[PDB]
């Protein structure tokens, strides 16, 4: 659900 | 009567120097979610730096990463306001 | 004068560069959620009376050419300029779909001496991108 | 939890990559301006707005004077970097 | 919403004033900086900070000082201020005898490493170059 | 006299 950029 | 060529820029970074920035696959990035919310609520009333300070507080306090990978779980984020502005900025 | 003049005929441009899908040769993941950001930004700056232009999945070349072109427009009747970058990144760097570009190369087009119709006007860059690979573990308080 | 990088503010005298200027008699442009704006506005303005006045004062009231043409007639803009989450007032 | 600044003390204001550099540095004396430090001392005194001026510190003495300050009890202080006056490069301040990463200084005060300043404003004021570019300005 | 830091 949460991802890094 | 000259001004610096680097004056009157503002860089609203989603995260501190050196760090990852976080994005939710359904709701969007924490930073943009928060920025749009505070502009919607406050652009008729607050100076832009104070709006961005409210964005900082919202990102810092209302978001925490959820990840199946323990390495990436329970992480936090602070945005980073970089102002070379020379005046206050009101959107009205 | 303590506040920027915001009563020009137009508030200005709001350029939104939304990079979601990257060339597999870069190894970069698809940025699920960014379309939601891009639409949120368009609506937000629309209600602030900005002329919004959304561009999607631009190469590093197309980013530089867009920025060059926009900086050479006549902004005389505009109060300000906004650019939103949604992509992967590293410190000092934003990614086009096919590789990196220095942020300073982008912002340099709008320097006070290089975009005279924006001299003295606020130039706002909003950057949703990583700046490295550190993680903030937070502190309970 | 809050981010461990939250609630910092870095008031840099100059933009990233640039020289910062100092007068051998009056002190650095940035500190002169910072102390003058704090004296004038600490009982009146939020800290970020004080620093915005510092930016304008450095940007408009200073220009280098040098016998070396290479260093003559140069300008400076300070750089406010805020990871603050609240407004900061030095008054009650 | 605004920081709580009615703790019993406004807090410390550390002023590191580096004027004279070891010849190994090849770095000139910073005339005018004594005027800066005296101006800052008076300014923050009027804001009710406890000011501590230190002069001509090596990179080791800067790190030491910051470490010691960071381990003090800031429970009754509203904020922390550190002013650095020296030569610099991007990300770097110079002690008298060589450079120091600014990140190494500020890390002592991270919210997890200085618990009595968690949630309180930590202000770093930096008068130092950040590179060697010059701004030619625009009319 | 103006000087750089």
């Amino acid at each position: 659900v949460d991802a890094v950029d | 009567h000259k001004i610096p060529v680097e004056a009157d820029f503002l860089y609203a970074y989603s995260t501190a120097p050196g760090y990852y920035s976080w994005r939710n696959s359904k709701d969007g990035s924490w930073f943009i979610q928060s920025l749009c919310a505070m502009l919607k609520q406050y652009a008729d009333k607050l100076e832009f730096m104070h709006i961005l300070t409210r964005v900082n507080r919202k990102v810092a306090t209302e978001f925490e990463s959820f990840s199946f990978d323990a390495t990436f779980h329970a992480k936090k984020q602070i945005p980073c306001i970089v102002s070379m502005l020379t005046k206050e900025l009101y959107f009205y | 004068d303590n506040s920027y003049k915001m009563d020009y005929p137009e508030m200005g441009l709001c350029i939104i560069i939304n990079n979601k899908n990257f060339h597999k040769s870069t190894g970069m993941t698809s940025r699920s959620g960014t379309d939601v950001d891009a639409a949120n930004l368009r609506e937000t700056f629309r209600n602030l009376k900005y002329e919004v232009r959304n561009k999607n999945d631009l190469t590093r070349e197309e980013i530089v050419e867009l920025m060059r072109d926009v900086s050479k427009e006549d902004h005389s009747k505009r109060s300000s300029f906004v650019c939103v970058l949604l992509s992967h990144g590293e410190e000092g760097i934003i990614f086009g779909t096919n590789g990196p570009v220095d942020l300073k190369k982008i912002t340099n087009f709008f320097r006070g001496d290089r975009c005279r119709s924006l001299t003295g006007k606020p130039k706002l860059f909003i950057i949703q991108a990583c700046r490295g690979t550190e993680l903030d573990c937070g502190i309970e308080t």
